[PDB]
């Protein structure tokens, strides 16, 4: 099937206009098993991301979950 | 586990680390 897991800003986004999730909720999306990323590399482009786009922060079961749920 | 280690990494990132 040209033009898979990538850690981009587009699938971050995607995933937290679904649902609120936590830091280790978006990390599972990401796994360095799929992306062959070490692990330093993943929260490195990741923090990149959720610094840019800033998303509204909520507790949800005493953890705070970020999101782009409205 | 590694995923939680990986998030406290990326949480304290976001604290304006590396
Ligand atoms: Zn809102």
């Amino acid at each position: 099937g040209p033009l898979d897991v990538q850690v981009t800003e587009d699938a971050v986004r995607r995933y937290l206009t679904r649902k609120p999730m936590t830091t280790k909720d978006l990390l599972k999306k990401f796994q360095t098993k799929k992306t062959g990323l070490s692990s330093e590399q993943t929260v490195n482009v990741l923090a990149q991301i959720l610094k840019r786009l800033n998303p509204e922060r909520k507790m949800i079961n005493d953890k705070m979950h970020f999101s782009l749920k409205e | 586990s590694e995923a939680d280690e990986m998030a406290k990494a990326l949480e304290a990132e976001l604290n304006d680390l590396m």
